[PDB]
């Protein structure tokens, strides 16, 4: 079993920037397809943004789109997830899942994630 | 020239004739016929006894009665033919025992009725239990349903009585009751009873089993298991049923060691 | 003649058709698996077909060893108030998975088997006490043998029993040993009773258990250290692993689709579901 | 007292008056007076499955109707 | 005495070697093996022998019954699939189990040509003609009865012969393909669409069922032992 | 019949020369490499030729083995809080440099590999506490089976997976590897994609990665530490050894000029420049 | 059995050698070699093809 | 100056043009000099156990009576 | 010299093998044997001797 | 079945009734059954590099004008 260590939420207020880190415990190489969610309290659990290991490709949930950036720490096999301009909807339990892999497709949502994560809440604070 | 088909087929063995007009033609159960004990493969050393045409005859089992319901039906052999006759009698007179068969189970409907029964032969069908907590626990009884057979069932229900357990089988069909997938079991020697095609089966089986010739009391070599592939429907009507009947007759089937009558314990 | 490593019948060519031959048409009702090539219904080129089955043949399929069991022995201190364990296995290829159902495709089979020890140890205690090399003792006592009782009673002069001597640290351990059943196969199923139950006589001693015959006993594996008492603890596990060879086989069965539990074709309760969703209109 | 047999050539090296070509031959010599002490050779032969395919007692003739 | 070296490898020991060994029983007389009756001699045999497909994996049907009946029907003529199967003999549900499918989970790279037989079920009275379709792969899978109609495909019959048989040929990029779920070496599709209508008279069931089986051809051959996804023992 | 180890053509005696042939004149135009030799222009003596290709035969100039990987194992205390790491390396030589740009001299080879394990342990805490000699296995877990979880699962009771038992202070491990490809020649090198963008289908899975092939997936190997738990810790490397052999190839490109980026043939920024300064009229 | 000694460089893993050793796919059926266009013998083959010289490497 | 004997082979791969069938041979080569080093070759033979069973200095003849 | 490598199995002391090994009294004349009456070939032999069954285990 | 095949000599003692001039051979026996186990001859051929230098269609003669 691969285990993903995640961090570290948070409750900012709109328009924020905080990120969220998670490990490869885990053997990071060519399988896992690191993926971002976050539980929409209760609606809610979507998929964010997930990247691909083998090579560092992205792609978005068409909410997170732009604002997020996933970001990929190869040798140290941590995946981040810059959360830029955090408005209050922001607010959910994120997380953290990672699949296999298909030798040369790109790791998608409807692909993965055998494997799951904390569940580090960020949650993005009202006016 | 003498429209000979092979739909029309004539079992005949000892003082019985079996014969039919909507045949699948027949099985010889992996290309062996039958044949009694060779001297290169014998073993026991005193005169075996060979019953023949005593022995060598169409016996029938009890019929059953297929619905949409039923979920299918297993016999064991020699088991199931232990009351029949002499061959039932030189069973009981006798250590060692091998036997071929020749199982031919008939059911008919009609141009208007629609179905698929698969009948197979199972070489050293162990079938499964029914309790959850006690492993190849199940009674002799049980084990030995004989002439009227058991059935299988739809779900698993485990055996809740652990003072008093039922220590019966408890086989589930889609698994050929033995946790193995019936889509697989077109395996072993068989033959499906298509409604529409033909009206019985015909599978030849040679004496399979580990040793030259063992003991018939307590060790079962083959098993039929006939199990519905796809379901009984008739007109618009809600409850039609055909009844299915197997005809089974021991070949070539010999016998060693003849001592005092064995009367077991079958309640 | 044929042999395993033969090529594969050549697919010959074959053109259009408008025939009174009907290839196509079956009955599986007959039980016969319609025997057609690809140039039955489709128009083929000429192929000089070079794929040969060699490497699937039955003696293929069984040719890697496999584990079969885990046994612990271990020598602790003479001090010590709990005693030295030594291991006896029963040799049943029914203790683990992975060969059981390689085992299970066939009804009956014949096989020279050969065996083989990993044996590996280690410490217990967080003491920085040594321990020299280990010399282990594999006693194989066949049916009806005294069991070992103590790691250091008679049993073990092994008179008769064959046995083998292992220094730690070296190349494992390798016996070969030759069919040894009471029938003329073995037989990985047996359907009936030892004991047939008699109407004059008690249920009890008329009672057996399903399934279970001797045709499967073959004695059981003794393992001890044998390095006396030294004052530190260590424990040690050995693998055994068996590969069949020399293997011939008799009647095709299903392979086994749920979950074993027990010596048994039983099944537990939850395990009785094999394959998952898919739809029916989905490819 | 050699069992001198030959071995079906996968990747032919640039070699033939050695390797590649001339027919690649392997030596094995018992070791052991029990049977079940040597390596399997491997050289087994093949059947047709018609034993389990075609059970059918009146050989059938993929040509013509299979019920006739 | 001989002056010898040892090389790379000395005391590794190869689960898949072939080396000889001492014997452990010594003079053992090996009971003569008789002739029981159906002895096998390679996979590949009991991979040509025909086995029932569970095409129906849904929900409820799963594990039980149902899975292994199609159900067609007396409606009137559409252009919609009956049933869909990816021809990845080891990767999809629907060919994963079946006999044919099991001993490919035991190899890395099968090959050669696979044929689907179907059964008829209803009744003698009922009558029509099943379209059986193989696109090979790498174009969008069939969805219309037009499309799989381009491809290899063969026209069925119902009738007084039970059972049809299409051969799906071998055509692939490589010479093996890959037994797990491999986009490069991906299988096609298999497809089923009614050709005419399913007629039947009056006072006969309106809804009866087809079976599927599977196996392989002469030419079939598989590779590389590997262990099986298809068991575990937890613990 | 010209082997590799034979004599290179004599170099023939050529005296004056005025003449209509033209041997010094060319017009690389056509592609053709101009083919002279020492006596075509300038004269020669006779010059019997001992000098023989024989060690750059493309047989030879593989012929060495080569580092693939470093595979990292350990066996931490039971007590510890973090779980026994086992390794799992997928076989690709393109893990380091130099064995890729031997191999990237060609477009397509057929070999036969031999791999090689070498492995080295140590200790880790400071601590005069002990270890008794660690035994690894090597697993070959070819595409698809199941990938080991645990270093103490099922998954390695090898059933079918050939392995490797390797004692540590032996001589390394080695094992033979015919030809695995699913084709008839490795590619070094594709161009294109396993999937082809769908016109009526989503983008997502319409799209792989370029020159991302199946042709070069062969499994991954697993690596564990036999041993259970010891009181001490002790680490291990695995270095693998590949050596090509029964080479052939096919189709000659140029050598790999820039640092290599990844596993395709992409390059990385800044790397982009392989030459010095050099003067064109300084010799 | 046979008395044999082992001698100097019993162990020793060059990574030049030329040795035999055992196999970890018994029975594999290699598939057979195509004819593909273009088959090399010799790097020196490779070297007797015609490149282009890079004369100035100056500065700019 | 090898010992080429046979071996009376017990279960037989699927093979006879190599093991299986061809009687199988196996090769000793004594390696002492001294015969108590040698391996025992359990090529041994057997006798009647007449000079056990029946030490009866007069012939007996089964079928006829035994005190005579 | 002769490549060669060790196998599983190298060293381990089976009670039941049956190799050669060195001798401890190089040359010692072994004293011949005479026929000494009644010798045994297999244990079966004994086995088909008579012997008398001890039918009555009774307590006393 | 040996594989006794000739060595290239390069620095020769100073033997000849031994070493030296009587073309030196060597012994090779294949261990295993498979193909891939079997060590390297190095006794490869060579081929001309025509299929390179001199890719073009209509024959090069050297001693000519290239372009006629
Ligand atoms: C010192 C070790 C000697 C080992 C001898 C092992 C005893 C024989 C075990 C035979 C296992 C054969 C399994 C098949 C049993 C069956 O299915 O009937
Ligand atoms: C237990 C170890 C067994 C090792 C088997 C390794 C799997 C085969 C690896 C083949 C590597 C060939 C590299 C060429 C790939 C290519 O360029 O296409």
């Amino acid at each position: 079993q691969v285990q993903l260590q995640e961090s570290g939420g948070g409750s900012v207020q709109a328009g924020g920037s905080l990120r969220l880190s998670c490990a490869a415990s885990g053997y990071q190489y060519s399988l896992l397809c690191m993926a971002w969610f976050r539980q929409v309290l209760g609606e809610g659990r979507e998929g964010v943004a997930f990247i691909t290991t083998y090579n560092g490709a992205m792609r978005y949930a068409d909410t997170v789109k732009g604002r997020f950036t996933v970001s990929q720490d190869k040798d140290k096999n941590t995946v981040y997830l810059q959360m830029n301009s955090l408005k209050p909807e922001d607010t959910a339990i994120y997380y953290c899942a990672a699949g296999r892999w298909r030798f040369g497709d790109i790791c998608h949502e409807g692909s993965g994630y055998n494997y799951w994560g904390q569940g580090t809440q960020v949650t993005v604070s009202s006016h | 020239a003498c429209g000979y088909s092979d739909r029309v087929l004539q079992l005949t063995l000892g003082n019985s004739t079996i014969t039919t007009q909507e045949a699948a033609n027949s099985v010889v159960a992996y290309g062996r016929w039958p044949e009694y004990l060779r001297d290169s493969e014998a073993n026991p050393v005193d005169q075996p006894t060979e019953p023949d045409v005593a022995a060598c005859r169409f016996y029938t089992l009890d019929t059953v009665s297929w619905t949409k319901e039923s979920r299918g039906w297993w016999w064991k052999l020699p088991d199931a033919l232990r009351d029949m006759g002499l061959f039932g009698q030189n069973m009981y007179y006798h250590y060692l025992g091998r036997s071929g068969y020749t199982v031919h189970v008939q059911c008919n409907a009609s141009k208007f009725h629609q179905g698929a029964l698969g009948v197979f032969a199972v070489p050293e069908m162990c079938l499964a239990g029914d309790s959850n907590t006690t492993t190849m626990h199940t009674s002799y009884q049980n084990a030995n349903p004989g002439e009227k057979g058991g059935t299988f069932t739809g779900t698993f229900t485990p055996d809740n009585n652990q003072t008093s357990p039922a220590r019966r089988f408890c086989p589930v069909d889609y698994l050929l009751g033995n946790g193995t997938l019936l889509g697989n079991a077109f395996v072993f020697p068989h033959q499906i009873i298509n409604l529409r095609t033909n009206n019985c089966a015909t599978l030849v089986l040679p004496y399979v089993n580990s040793l030259s010739i063992d003991s018939m009391v307590k060790h079962n070599n083959w098993g039929i298991a006939i199990l519905p592939l796809a379901p009984l429907n008739f007109a618009s009507e809600s409850s039609p049923e055909i009844p299915i009947t197997l005809t089974i007759a021991p070949m070539c089937c010999e016998f060693n060691g003849l001592r005092n009558i064995t009367l077991p314990r079958l309640q | 003649a044929a042999t395993s490593r033969d090529a594969l019948p050549n697919t010959e060519a074959s053109g259009p058709t408008h025939s009174k031959e009907i290839p196509a048409l079956t009955a599986v009702e007959t039980g016969a698996t319609n025997p057609l090539v690809p140039s039955d219904t489709v128009q083929t080129r000429h192929v000089v077909q070079h794929r040969s089955r060699s490497e699937s043949s039955i003696e293929s399929f069984f040719a890697r060893g496999a584990c079969v069991t885990i046994m612990t022995v271990d020598n602790p201190a003479s001090t010590t108030n709990k005693d030295k364990l030594f291991a006896v296995w029963k040799i049943t290829y029914k203790d683990t998975v992975q060969l059981r159902r390689k085992l299970e495709f066939f009804t009956y089979s014949r096989f020279d088997m050969e065996l083989t020890f990993v044996v590996t140890a280690n410490f217990t205690e967080t003491n920085n006490g040594h321990a020299l090399n280990q010399v282990y003792q594999i006693m194989y006592v066949p049916p009806g043998a005294p069991v070992p009782e103590k790691w250091d009673d008679y049993t073990w002069q092994t008179s008769s029993n064959p046995s083998i001597f292992y220094t730690y640290g070296t190349a494992p351990a390798r016996i070969s040993v030759p069919y040894v059943g009471i029938s003329n196969a073995y037989s990985h199923f047996y359907d009936g009773f030892s004991k047939v139950p008699l109407k004059d006589q008690s249920a009890a001693l008329g009672d057996s258990l399903y399934g279970a015959a001797s045709l499967n006993d073959f004695g059981i594996l003794a393992v001890r250290v044998v390095n006396d008492h030294n004052p530190t603890k260590v424990t040690s596990k050995i693998r055994v692993y068996l590969k069949p060879k020399h293997i011939r086989v008799w009647c095709p069965r299903p392979p086994r689709a749920v979950a074993y539990y027990g010596p048994g074709v039983d099944y537990k309760d939850g395990t009785l579901t094999p394959l998952s969703t898919k739809d029916l209109t989905t490819y | 007292g050699a069992q001198v047999s030959s071995q079906k050539v996968g990747a032919h090296e640039n070699s033939n008056r050695a390797y590649g070509g001339s027919t690649i031959n392997y030596t094995t010599i018992n070791y052991y007076r029990d049977s079940a002490s040597n390596a399997a050779s491997k050289q087994d032969f093949s059947q047709d499955p018609s034993k389990f395919t075609e059970p059918i007692k009146d050989v059938l003739i993929k040509t013509a109707p299979m019920l006739n | 005495g001989l002056p010898v070296m040892n090389t790379p490898g000395s005391n590794q020991y190869l689960t898949a070697d072939n080396f000889q060994s001492p014997c452990a029983l010594p003079e053992f007389d090996v009971t003569p093996p008789i002739d029981i009756p159906g002895e096998v001699k390679n996979m590949m045999e009991l991979a040509e022998i025909d086995t029932m497909i569970p095409f129906d994996l849904s929900a409820t049907k799963k594990n039980t019954m149902e899975m292994y009946r199609v159900r067609l029907s007396d409606k009137p003529h559409t252009d919609d699939p009956i049933l869909c199967l990816s021809l990845s003999p080891a990767s999809d549900p629907r060919l994963s189990h079946t006999m044919l499918g099991e001993i490919l989970n035991y190899y890395t790279h099968w090959a050669g040509s696979l044929k689907f037989t179907f059964l008829f079920c209803g009744s003698m009275m009922a009558t029509g003609k099943l379209l059986v379709s193989y696109a090979p792969p790498g174009a969008d899978p069939p969805k219309k009865r037009k499309e799989a109609m381009l491809g290899t495909h063969v026209i069925w019959d119902i009738g007084l012969q039970s059972s049809c048989t299409m051969v799906v040929p071998w055509i692939s990029n490589t010479t093996y393909r890959q037994t797990i779920d491999d986009s490069f070496t991906e299988g096609g599709y298999i497809s089923v669409f009614y050709q005419t209508r399913i007629v039947v008279p009056l006072s006969t069931p309106r809804e009866m069922d087809i079976l599927g089986f599977v196996s392989a051809c002469n030419d079939f051959s598989v590779r590389l032992l590997r262990d099986t996804t298809h068991i575990e023992q937890k613990a």
